[PDB]
């Protein structure tokens, strides 16, 4: 959907914060930016939903970690 | 005649609560006791306090816990009952408690940092504030660093470290630690320094039996297991050679060396009976019994990229699958009074064997089955004999053969009575495993002539635990009752084992004062007092990943300080020695018992000393004086 | 290349302790049946192995208690094992193996693996030309990629290989260090 | 050092590409060794002649797990030959052919390693390559120090224009540009040494070298065919600051993967109607660099 492309946007904001944090995080985003980008460029429903969930999730974990 | 009697441990500890057990026998109404511990010899009054009164409401039985501050040192205890004053001289020990040391790993590289903790605790395992010396000895025994640190307000835990210089002696280092006050009592862990790199997988060799039977012609059959430290099964090729050890001498059996593939993480190999004998070739097979075997496996991944060596050692050569042990059975029997044997049946490696029937010589029915802890209890009867008792227990495992059964012999001497009064006491309890929370029936059996049995209206029982007096009470008894039963409740306070010793006293023979006593050692199922689980707190889900956050759940005792550490399981492929374990602890704790005999003694005075107690009376009956710091041997 | 992860984007794994989590927690946690329960948030080290966690408690009421180990296995469908030796001799040419593991159940992998450039080493990687093979790896199976190199200067010198798989957006890289020691 | 096992590895072509990989590791002891092994690795792109594997596979004191013998070209870049025993008298020898399927330029030397199973320490590693000496790549070692010399060499010998020159010569790394004379030439086993006088200092970075001072440039002997530098002629070159060898001002220079080579015709040579174009480009390069400097 579009709702994904919206999330992608936040990726730069999140990766910026995720630099205090284990390499894992700033690396999950990478992994899922390439996925988002390339799925949005095929309109595959499965690959986009997949990625939409991956972002939502990793951002949330990043949220939680940062709040503490 | 009132008799006043005074009981305390054989050995008294400094800066810790000991208990004195005060008694008034054949006495009327209130009696005031003032108890006192002075230096030896002379007068200093290392502790005056502690005063109490015995009442017919408490049948004249009393505590009073005292604390002694703080060549071999001795104190003089001295309790005054009214005017009559009883005094005994007890041995003292500067040993504050225990030390346990933890190293983050078992093995280290030059130029890394050894992380180690030191736990400071008293003789009852609780944390303590003290001053300790620590020493890192090199492998040739040279102290090469020492910190003198105090664990006051440290809450039992002393974190330390030491960086190994890049330039240093390879081999087994030691960390030796002792209390400032008890420099003779030292504590040690080891750790290997070595040049190495963590392998990527582990290799496991187990014989299909934890021993070799010298007439089993199939030989010694082995399985070799390989598997990357992350789960997945290993594909490769493996070299396994055997060898014989006796006792620190090893002899390889080159003719035994085999190369076998490892497929789906497994290969198989055998040391034919043939090659073993042709290999050592001592005149006869039976020569090898008592010697041990080893399998040495070396596994090469197919890439050639990684390789790993590994060993199972000390597989005993045996004529029998078992061994019998009277180390838990008292060596003194009471003529005319049943003699209980705790037969301890182990496997060849050392583990307890379970469900193993054992019987005495002939027997000829009898028989009883070994329990979980590898203990079964046979009871035979004794006569009016004073000659030594020589019992022999053979295992009666079906499916075996007279050849293969184990055997063993032991001997008890009779308990000597006061001028041959043929008065005795016999404690029996049920042999089954004991957990805290359960309750234990302690059978009090009494032997004496009906002409005098009625004078015995009570027994006194003292529970010994970790070398301190833990509980003492009175077990009543109505004339005619030969057997009475005190239902003892087992709490965590009892771990990891306790001795129960009990005594009745009367005037008898010719208006003669007689103390008659027995004792018995009972094993509690070893475990933590509190608890400590470390589980995943990541409710649900699947594997975690490099770098990821992970949640841990810690379940343990309130307000307890917990210290962690995490180790690459590859470290353990290289060295699995010298790891810290609740078991290694309790074992330390048992090896510090002031009690020496599994129960009973040569006479009343023995029963006490052997169990770790001292006994003293206004009449003069009492234990010998213990002046030795350890048990005899 | 077409449809893979760009080398510059791959942040290598680097933190491979033999031990860690050398921490200290009190259990003041409002108890609940003489049983207190803490939760603890740790960040796993990039090693792909099985951590064995050991806890030891100390209560002035209950004494000392050593727990049973708690194992934790840390894994990835796809990853590099960069098997270096403990040490090497300055100016001696040695080979190292970069072992590639593909753990997907039935789903091979087209992977490009690269030995990064170090001026502290001499390899077919120079400041302008890369050293990438492109290999295909069967499912549940591993691949060994050798690398000849020569240490130039002594000290604690570091080797790095990365790798990504095509069409999939999996990626991984390892940066271990070893000891260069004089002739 | 190969203390316990004498090892000789030989790569010669065959009688797609394919060649003969041979060897022989003698045991330096008084008797024969325990089952021993070779961790064999391949020049990039080669895979064993599966057939030649089985001739090895059934042999006496020879085995390759039916695991490896079976992988084939596919992706079998490792394989282990289990030689039951070993010699100390002469040398257990064996060989086999490799076909580097999928020809691809700039290959890697194979590293054959042998050890007695029970001891990874007492082992060894010898390399090989179709065109390299005993498998060692090309390095330049002057005493305790060293560097890499297995790249390509001097800058590329598609046109060679004038906009193109003013570019490169103003990228960051570039720390000098000189017009020079090749004074003396000293050659030796490892590194040649072209001592050159600096005739005019076009750009000037860290080196505080004047015009005429004379500095010293080095090069691996495997870099002479393609350099053909000639005493007494003139030259314009430039290099990176990362090509400085030594400590002032007895740093020599390195002709390297990013060092520029160009022959500056004499002053009266600028006349040939085939020379002029290079004689005007360069003057129209000298003139820009000296006036304007570099953009950034």
């Amino acid at each position: 959907a579009e709702e994904l492309r919206t999330l992608l946007n936040k990726s730069n904001v999140y990766a910026l914060a995720a630099g205090s944090l284990n390499p894992y995080y700033k690396r999950t985003i990478m992994m899922n930016e390439y996925r988002a980008k390339a799925a949005l460029k095929k309109n595959d429903f499965v690959s986009m939903a997949d990625a939409k969930v991956a972002l939502e999730k990793i951002y949330k974990e990043i949220d939680e970690i940062i709040n503490r | 005649s009132p008799m006043y009697s005074i009981i305390t441990p054989n050995i008294l500890r400094l800066e810790s609560e000991e208990t004195m057990v005060l008694e008034a026998h054949d006495a009327q109404g209130d009696v005031p006791v003032t108890v006192t511990v002075h230096d030896f010899p002379g007068k200093k009054l290392v502790l005056s306090s502690e005063k109490t009164v015995l009442t017919p409401a408490t049948n004249h039985m009393g505590n009073v816990t005292f604390t002694i501050p703080a060549r071999n040192k001795f104190v003089t205890v001295q309790a005054t009952f009214g005017t009559q004053v009883v005094e005994k001289v007890v041995l003292v020990s500067l040993q504050s408690g225990y030390l346990f040391i933890q190293t983050d790993k078992t093995i280290y590289t030059p130029g890394s940092t050894v992380l180690y903790r030191i736990f400071t605790v008293n003789h009852k395992l609780l944390p303590v504030g003290r001053t300790v010396m620590v020493n890192i000895e090199n492998p040739e025994g040279i102290p090469v660093k020492q910190d003198s640190l105090s664990s006051q307000n440290q809450l039992g835990v002393l974190p330390l470290s030491w960086d190994i210089p890049e330039l240093v002696n390879m081999g087994q280092w030691k960390i030796r630690a002792y209390y400032e006050n008890s420099p003779q009592q030292v504590f040690s862990t080891e750790f290997e320094v070595k040049e190495y790199v963590l392998p990527s997988f582990e290799v496991i060799v187990e014989p299909t039996e934890k021993f070799y039977y010298i007439y089993n012609e199939k030989g010694l059959e082995v399985t070799i297991t390989a598997r990357f430290l992350y789960g997945k099964k290993v594909e490769g090729t493996a070299f396994v050679i055997f060898g014989i050890q006796d006792g620190e001498q090893r002899i390889s059996l080159p003719e035994s060396l085999k190369r076998i593939p490892i497929e789906d993480g497994s290969g198989e190999v055998v040391l034919s009976r043939k090659v073993l004998l042709d290999g050592v070739q001592n005149p006869r097979a039976e020569d090898l019994v008592g010697k041990s075997l080893y399998v040495s496996a070396t596994v090469i991944l197919h890439s050639g990229s990684d390789m790993v060596q590994a060993e199972r050692s000390g597989i005993p050569i045996v004529t029998s699958p078992y061994q019998i042990h009277f180390t838990k059975t008292p060596k003194y029997f009471k003529p005319g009074m049943p003699f209980d044997l705790m037969v301890f049946v182990t496997n060849p490696d050392g583990s307890p064997a379970y469900r193993v029937p054992v019987a005495v010589q002939g027997e000829d029915t009898v028989q009883s089955l070994t329990q979980g802890d590898g203990v079964a209890k046979l009871s035979i009867n004794t006569h009016p004999s004073q000659k030594p008792l020589s019992i022999t227990v053979r295992t009666k495992k079906q499916e075996l053969s007279e050849a293969e059964q184990a055997t063993r012999t032991m001997q008890a001497l009779p308990y000597s009575t006061v001028g041959n009064s043929n008065n005795y006491l016999h404690l029996s309890v049920l042999r089954t495993e004991l957990r805290p929370g359960e309750t234990l029936n302690v059978n009090f059996l009494l032997r004496m002539d009906r002409a005098h049995e009625a004078k015995i209206r009570y027994y006194t029982y003292l529970i010994m635990n970790k070398g301190r007096l833990l509980k003492a009470g009175r077990q009543v008894r109505e004339p005619g009752q030969d057997l009475v039963v005190l239902p003892l409740s087992i709490t965590t306070d009892f771990i990891p084992s306790f001795r129960l010793v009990a005594y009745y006293t009367l005037i008898g023979a010719s208006g003669q004062r007689e103390v008659v006593a027995d004792s018995v050692w009972v094993d509690v199922k070893d475990s933590c007092v509190g608890s400590l689980v470390v589980k995943s707190g990541q409710s649900e889900d699947r594997q975690p990943v490099p770098g990821q956050q992970m949640t841990l759940k810690i379940e343990g005792d309130h307000g307890a300080r917990v210290v962690l550490v995490a180790v690459d399981k590859g470290v353990f492929v290289l060295n699995k020695k010298n790891k810290l374990t609740q078991s290694k602890i309790w074992d330390v704790v048992e090896k510090a018992d002031i009690g020496c005999t599994p129960g009973s003694g040569k006479d009343y005075a023995g029963v006490f000393s052997d169990a770790g107690l001292t006994f003293t009376s206004s009449s003069g009956q009492q234990t010998a004086q213990r002046a030795e710091l350890q048990c005899p041997q | 290349d077409e449809d893979i992860i760009a080398e510059e984007n791959i942040v290598s794994r680097s933190e491979f302790p033999e031990s860690w989590l050398w921490n200290v927690e009190d259990l003041k946690e409002p108890p609940k049946n003489g049983i207190s329960t803490k939760l603890m948030n740790i960040f796993l080290k990039d090693s792909i192995t099985t951590w064995e966690i050991l806890a030891v408690s100390m209560s002035d009421k209950k004494g000392i208690c050593v727990a049973d180990p708690f194992e934790v296995t840390v894994m990835q469908d796809f990853f590099i094992d960069l098997r270096l030796p403990y040490s090497v001799v300055r100016n001696e040419q040695v080979e190292i193996r970069a072992v590639l593991y593909n753990y997907r159940q039935n789903q091979e992998l087209k992977v490009r693996v690269e030995l990064l450039h170090n001026p502290a080493f001499c390899s077919l990687a120079t400041t302008k030309r890369r050293h990438q093979q492109t290999v295909t790896i069967p499912p549940k199976s591993s691949l060994s990629v050798p690398y000849v190199i020569v240490p130039l200067k002594t000290g604690l010198q570091e080797v790095e290989v990365k790798a990504a798989v095509y069409h999939h957006f999996i990626s991984d890289g390892v940066r271990k260090s070893l000891k260069v020691v004089p002739e | 050092t190969c203390n316990k096992f004498d090892l000789k590895v030989t790569i010669k072509p065959a009688p797609k590409n394919t060649m003969i990989l041979e060897i022989c590791t003698r045991y330096r002891g008084d008797q024969d060794a325990t089952m021993s092994i070779l961790d064999i690795s391949m020049m990039t792109g080669f895979a064993p002649d599966t057939d030649d594997l089985k001739q090895l596979a059934n042999g006496v004191d020879r085995y390759i797990s039916k695991y490896e013998l079976d992988k084939a070209f596919s992706d079998r870049n490792t394989l282990i030959i289990y030689l039951d025993k070993v010699s100390h008298s002469e040398d257990d020898c064996l060989a086999f052919k490799v076909h580097q399927y999928f020809n691809v330029e700039l290959i890697q030397p194979g590293a054959v390693k042998v050890y007695a199973y029970y001891n990874l320490e007492e082992s060894c590693t010898r390399f090989y390559h179709p065109e390299k000496e005993d498998g060692k790549l090309n390095k330049l070692c002057r005493d305790e120090l060293c560097r890499c010399a297995e790249e390509n060499c001097f800058i590329q010998k598609d046109k060679v224009t004038l906009e193109e020159r003013l570019d490169k010569a103003c990228e960051p790394g570039v720390d000098y540009v000189y017009k020079t004379r090749l004074v003396k030439v000293q050659l030796s086993n490892d590194f040649d040494e072209y001592i050159m006088a600096i005739e005019q200092t076009i750009k000037s970075g860290s080196d505080e070298v004047q015009v005429g001072q004379q500095r010293t440039f080095i090069s691996p002997i495997k870099c002479r065919e393609a350099l053909k530098l000639e005493e007494k002629k003139h030259y314009l070159m430039w290099g990176l600051s990362s090509d400085f060898w030594g400590e002032k001002p007895n740093l020599s220079y390195i002709i390297g993967k990013d060092t520029w080579v160009e022959h500056w015709p004499e002053e009266d040579e600028c006349q040939d109607e085939e020379n002029q174009k290079q004689c005007q480009d360069l003057g129209a390069f000298t003139e820009s660099m000296v006036v304007f400097g570099c953009p950034n």
